[PDB]
DNA sequence: AAAAAAAAAAAAAAAAAAAAATTTTTTTTTTTTTTTTTTTTTTT
DNA sequence: AAAAAAAAAAAAAAAAAAAAAAATTTTTTTTTTTTTTTTTTTTT
């Protein structure tokens, strides 16, 4: 969520002087990814919650 | 109804045009801080403009916002250099609107509720004087239907509490973050917060745990006055209605208790909190106070009460005491400059009436008779207020400075007469009694009035009236007052005159002395009572006399003028 | 809490009493209040490219921010219709606002109804699915108390998207001295309420995806436009429901789209006429009745060449006869039913698709695609109240349209029976122990059947060559034999037409990338559909000449001499084919708008069926 | 000069008012599964 | 062409999810009425 806001505030700035209506900061999702191996359904324990 | 941005456009384009720009020059000087306050006027803005003058009139108290926030917007274009920064609450706003610029960001928007408020930030205040055309109606008339309108009201004052910091925006800094939240206080009471609502707060999930404080906070010069209906405004028998009233900002310490007073303000309520509704106490929000009616030779004399006749050298000696013996403190002991008179006579030549136009008359007066102030009536005592032991003043503390025209002296009560005794010889009181332990301030000049030892012994004039029956006496009193019946100096001049004269402060000659002295002894072998008293009577009659004529210094026309004046008393 | 002023509100009831003034401009709003008065409808449909044009910000702020703002449109509209009439104003408590037009971003389908699109109105086409019983909701209920001679009206706000409380709730039922209250049902007042469901269309959707949904709530004025199966476009205010009472809440909102209104997708209820284009109908009867016909048979299906006879064939099916209803309900049919069996590659499943995507209402039946109980319809119960209710087949969906028929020899004989009363009498008669019921489907039938041997073998007998019983060639009224000649000059005929339309373009559109009553005669080559349209709603009863002519022609055709020896016939004439002379010769005369068949028409009938029926077996 | 009436202030007690407060269970709905009938399709 | 076998359809019954439905007084505060005590002011 901090990175949500923090991509909200950034963005914001970046389109800073908006035309009409679109003015209220809309929401910015961050979705995510990587390079490591994925890990298999079966590992998914207790301990990796 | 109508559009208040409409409205604020209305009153910016009259405030910065309209007049030498009679209100521009007010709003530089406020501008760079030379007043605190400000006062629109009616009839000014009824030189112009009749429809913003009537919705003011019906509904003030928005248009005070309106005006206040349109003179802080014109403020800056107006200020020109850098003020001192005279107090500590100048530091704190220039402060706070410094770090504002240092992370303005001015692209960023900032939600409806985070920004430093007007009612804060001002550091002025706005206030009004209703039109001419708006009567002052009668405190007892302004009702409900007059809630909200602007009202002014004369009256009497009663009792006035002191100078105590009313909050107006209280400031809390929290424990973690260092924000500075602001509660703008409007009602009797608030509840203080305790959580800060700053945004790192709310991104911290952090307890706020604010701590209230004064030093970022903005109190406010705050009194709550009574005031009271005029005997000639109350109908045929009810008592006088009062009436409360809230003094803020450069309103405050004008009024003080008996001077009667005209308030310009606003009949605002607040909350009652048993029948149901929603009930609600109601105060008089002042925003102009203008004291009025009271405390705003030979020819003289004679114009102090044209209607009474004769007794011309009592007329004189009172026009003296009006004018006031020069107040000494040399070598620390006191010799004060009142001048204390008494009138014995037979039963009825007006003196009651020459005591009561002379309280008309004076700056401060109070026509006091015998048991209608009496114990503490005369002296001062102990009343719950902030609720509190406030000690208030009766008739002689009220009239601290000015005349006290006491009526019926002989048949007072003995206390009262005993503490009369007291301020007339030291201008204080000293109590020790139940719940009073004082010592009073009353520098007040008394006018006794008295049907026939003491009294001749503690006095600068004693004068006996005896109207033994003289034909042509009588026949020309008679015309007169007959006369005045048939056709039934102003007084603003004489008083301006006396007030003028109150401030020449002369200083006694060496040439004087040995005539004063030689007057002296010469007095004291006719008598052979009279005692240095009588001397200091002497003395004080010839300083108010150079004071009447407005040289600084006293000379022989003066000296003999007392002679005559107590010889004539004495006899 | 009553509000005194809201510039907002008052701003865009300005704005929108404006929009609705149409006096300096043409006149085109006033006349819709106009008619829709005099209709007694009250829902006026604005098209949101007039809003966006003159006013764009205000289209921007309704079609982002819907229901106070057709709030305030209503407002405007209730304003603007009591000054026309003050007294029609008065007579509805409320008055309603449909839209039309390029709602471009707020044309998505239920897919594609993202929660973007809340308290917004969405443009979505899709397929019903549901048709919920349309029942009564009570909006301000009467009440009478009768030990104290009372009445009482507890009123209800139509909170269907809103909050709703229990004291708006309550329906009163005792007095404050607990006396009983008896409910006033007729002097209350009610609003018809039903649901459904649309569904994203299946020729839409992914191919291999299941299907998802959007529910619709349809109060009153849209009861019954909206029933399963149809295509409808719903345009409408997408938004969020109230969870009942209740200490907890999961975040779910189940969402609706509560329409603002509901037109047939389908696109083919189309009469949209001016009276130009009247008069010149008009003219185009008029001038050269006697040709019309020709001149109409010609022109239909261009993109092909020859077939002649049988353009004036659907011509005959299109224009359609006239239905007989007489005083007993005796119902003789008045539709033509052609099968065209013919070798391949001549063009029959082209005309089938002509005529779908020309003539209105035309459905696409394939040979084993659909199949019997979908082909006429169906009775199932509800599984929600145990009950039987009747799903419509494709014929009963093409009731008063037309079917074509591919392969139509594929059709296994339960179904090539079970088409036998719809063939005939065009109603279905189904029933199962719970419900029975005759719908009704007056269908027409185009049906592209193939020879058997997969080609017509010339010496063969037509009767042998073709898979189909004389029972089912008797119900069917035509049947046009389409033999591929293979001689080198109709060869060149043909191919020279279908070289040159595949030279055919787009006339200017396009530069090389791919995807009036006349013609402008393209050397290299609409008022078809409105006039045959027009053409379909005349009755022109047959002349006495007409009558004693075609029953004489048809009893040369029942005796055996009027064939030669040497032909074939292809289906027996019973007195269906009567019948069919009798219609043919009607359609004609609808072509020419004639109000009377003519020994013209007569005789053009028994051509049609001389050419069609009687076939010369070669040998 | 002594007695007493009144005033303000302080305290006790009874009537009214103020305030505090989630959890468990039931029922509709959806979704599959299974039986048996009906229908359709392949065989001699 | 009709009989046998198989597949699909229709309808009833069951299992879980998730949204609805139901139950539900007692203790503390505090204002107001009443009485009481010490004092000052006034009268005999
Ligand atoms: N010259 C005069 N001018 C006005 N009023 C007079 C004059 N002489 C006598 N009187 C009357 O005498 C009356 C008694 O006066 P008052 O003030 O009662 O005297 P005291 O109270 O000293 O007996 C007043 O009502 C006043 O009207
Ligand atoms: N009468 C005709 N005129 C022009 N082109 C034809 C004609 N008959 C057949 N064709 C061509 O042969 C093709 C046959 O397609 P189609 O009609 O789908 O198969 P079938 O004719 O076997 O039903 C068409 O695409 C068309 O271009
Ligand atoms: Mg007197
Ligand atoms: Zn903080």
């Amino acid at each position: 969520q901090l990175l949500e806001e923090a991509a909200k505030e950034v963005a914001d700035e970046v389109t800073r002087p908006r035309p009409s209506g679109e003015e209220v900061l809309q929401d910015i999702q961050v979705m995510l990814k990587s390079d490591a191996s994925p890990s298999s359904i079966r590992s998914l324990k207790s301990d990796m919650m | 109804l109508k559009d208040y941005a409409l409205e604020k456009e209305k009153v910016k384009k009259f405030l910065q045009e309209f007049y030498q720009f009679k209100y521009g020059n007010q709003l530089v000087r406020l501008a760079h801080r030379e007043q605190v306050a400000l006062y629109v006027d009616l009839d000014d803005v009824a030189e112009d403009d009749p429809e913003l003058v009537d919705s003011i009139c019906e509904n003030a108290r928005r248009y005070a916002k309106l005006f206040a926030d349109a003179v802080q917007e014109l403020l800056p274009q107006y200020k020109e250099r850098e003020v001192v920064n005279k107090d500590v609450l100048d530091v704190y706003i220039e402060h706070r609107l410094m770090m504002e610029q240092r992370s303005r960001d001015p692209g960023m928007v900032r939600s409806p509720q985070n920004q430093y408020p007007a009612e804060l930030m001002r550091r002025f205040e706005l206030y009004f004087q209703g039109p001419s055309s708006n009567k002052p109606r009668v405190i007892r008339e302004v009702r409900a239907d007059s809630v909200g309108k602007l009202v002014t009201v004369r009256g009497i004052v009663t009792r006035v509490s002191e100078v105590k910091p009313k909050m107006v925006v209280a400031t809390y800094t929290c424990d973690q973050c260092g924000a500075e939240t602001y509660q703008p206080i409007q009602s009797p009471t608030f509840m203080p917060l305790i959580m800060c609502p700053s945004q790192e707060c709310q991104t911290n999930r952090s307890g706020g745990r604010l701590y209230l404080q004064t030093r970022g906070s903005r109190f406010i010069k705050f009194q709550e006055m009574k005031m009271q209906e005029h005997s000639d405004q109350v109908p045929v028998g009810n008592i006088p209605r009062s009436i409360t009233v809230l003094v803020e900002g450069e309103n405050t310490r004008i009024a003080q208790p008996g001077d009667h007073v005209s308030v310009t303000g606003i009949f605002l309520p607040i909350l009652r909190t048993v029948v149901q509704g929603l009930l609600s106490e109601t105060y008089l929000e002042a925003h102009r106070i203008v004291k009025m009616n009271k405390s705003e030779y030979e020819k003289l004399a004679a114009s102090i009460a044209p209607e009474i006749y004769g007794h011309e050298d009592v007329k004189k000696a009172l026009l003296l005491l009006l004018v006031g013996g020069v107040d000494q403190s040399p070598r620390g002991m006191k010799i004060r400059g009142n001048i204390n008179i008494c009138l014995m006579g037979d039963p009825g030549v007006a003196k009651s009436q020459l005591l009561s136009y002379i309280d008309r008359l004076a700056p401060r007066s109070q026509y006091t008779t015998g048991r209608g102030s009496s114990g503490v009536g005369l002296t001062a005592a102990v009343l719950r207020d902030s609720g509190e032991l406030t000690l208030e003043g009766g008739a002689l503390v009220l009239a601290d400075q000015g005349v006290c025209c006491i009526d019926e002296f002989d048949k007072m009560a003995e206390a009262d007469r005993t503490a009369i005794h007291e301020v007339m010889e030291q201008q204080t009181i000293s109590i020790a009694k139940a719940g009073i332990l004082t010592t009073l301030n009353a520098r007040c000049s008394i006018l006794a009035a008295a049907n026939p030892a003491a009294l001749l012994s503690r006095f600068d004039l004693l004068w006996l009236i005896q109207d033994r029956p003289d034909r042509d006496n009588d026949l020309r009193l008679a015309q007169h007052i007959t006369y005045v019946h048939q056709h039934s100096l102003d007084m603003k001049l004489m008083r301006r005159y006396i007030a003028m004269c109150r401030e020449k402060q002369p200083m006694v000659p060496e040439s004087l002395a040995d005539y004063i002295t030689a007057a002296y002894v010469e007095m004291r072998r006719e008598a052979w009572y009279t005692s240095a008293r009588t001397l200091l009577a002497i003395l004080r009659l010839s300083t108010a006399l150079a004071r009447l004529r407005m040289v600084d210094v006293v000379e022989k026309e003066d000296v003999n003028e007392a002679i005559r004046l107590m010889e004539m008393s004495k006899d | 809490t009553v509000v005194l002023d809201d510039v907002e509100l008052r701003e865009a009831q300005r704005d929108y009493l404006d929009f609705l003034d149409d006096e300096e401009d043409q006149g085109i709003y006033q006349s819709k209040v106009r008619e829709l008065i005099s209709d007694n409808q009250y829902r006026l449909i604005v098209n949101v490219n007039d809003l966006r044009r003159k006013n764009e910000k205000r289209a921007n702020r309704l079609l982002n921010n819907a229901f106070e703002e057709l709030v305030a449109f209503q407002r405007a509209l209730k304003d603007f219709v009591a000054s026309i009439d003050a007294t029609y104003a008065k007579q509805y408590e409320e008055f309603y606002v449909g839209l039309e037009g390029s709602f471009g971003s707020k044309h998505v389908s239920p897919r594609t109804l993202t929660s973007c699109f809340l308290s917004c109105v969405v443009c979505v086409e899709g397929i019903v699915t549901k048709c919920s019983l349309v029942r009564p909701k009570v909006v301000r209920s009467v009440h009478y108390c009768p030990a104290t001679k009372k009445t009482i009206e507890r009123r209800y706000s139509d909170l269907t998207t809103l909050v709703a409380f229990p004291s708006s709730s309550v329906y009163p039922t005792k007095d404050e001295e607990n006396n009983p209250l008896e409910t006033e049902y007729g002097l209350s007042v009610y609003k018809d309420h039903q649901t459904i469901t649309i569904q994203e269309m299946p020729e839409k959707a992914p191919a291999g995806q299941l299907p998802r949904s959007v529910d619709v709530i349809l109060d009153d004025d849209l009861v019954d436009k909206a029933k399963p199966g149809d295509r409808v476009q719903v345009v409408g205010t997408y938004r969020c429901l109230p969870g009942k009472k209740g200490g907890y809440t999961s975040g779910t909102f189940r969402t609706v789209l509560i329409a603002c209104n509901v037109k047939q997708m389908s696109k083919d209820a189309q009469p949209s006429f001016s009276a130009e284009d009247i008069a010149k109908i008009k003219k185009f009867s008029k001038t050269r009745s006697k040709d019309i016909f020709d001149q109409l048979a010609k022109s239909l299906a261009p993109s092909i060449h020859g077939h002649d006879y049988v353009k004036k064939a659907i011509l005959c099916l299109l224009l359609g006869g006239v239905e007989r209803d007489l005083e007993n309900g005796s119902h003789i049919r008045g539709d033509i039913n052609i099968l065209l069996i013919g070798d391949p590659s001549v063009a029959k499943s082209q005309l089938l698709r002509y005529v779908l995507c020309t003539a209105p209402r035309a459905i696409p039946t394939t040979g084993r695609g659909s199949s019997g109980v979908g082909l006429t319809a169906a009775v199932t119960t509800d599984q929600e109240t145990g009950e039987r209710r009747l799903e419509a087949g494709a014929m009963v969906l093409a009731d008063r349209g037309v079917v074509c028929i591919d392969e139509f020899d594929k059709m296994s004989d339960m179904d090539r029976t079970a088409i036998h009363e719809v063939m005939e009498q065009g109603r279905v008669t189904i029933a199962k122990a719970g419900i029975h019921a005759r719908l009704n489907a007056r269908c027409s039938v185009l049906a592209a059947a193939n020879p058997v041997y997969g080609r017509y073998d010339q010496y063969k007998t037509p009767m042998e060559n073709i898979g189909l019983q004389d029972s089912l060639l008797s119900r069917f009224d035509l049947l046009f034999i389409m033999l591929d000649q293979m001689d080198p000059e109709q060869d060149r005929e043909i191919s020279d037409h279908v070289l040159r339309m595949h030279r055919y373009r787009a006339p200017g559109e396009q530069d090389g990338d791919a995807m009036q009553i006349y013609e402008k005669h393209d050397n290299l080559l609409a008022f078809m559909k409105k006039y045959i349209h027009v053409a379909k709603i005349i009755k022109p009863v047959l002349t006495q000449e007409s009558a004693t002519y075609i029953a004489e022609e048809y009893s040369r055709l029942r005796s055996q001499d009027s064939m030669s020896s040497d032909t074939a016939r292809t289906s027996p004439v019973t007195a269906r084919t009567l019948e069919t002379l009798i219609r043919l010769a009607t359609a004609h005369a609808k072509a020419r708008m004639s109000k009377t068949v003519d020994l013209q028409d007569a005789e053009e009938a028994v051509e049609l069926v001389q050419y069609a029926y009687f076939k010369k077996v070669l040998e």
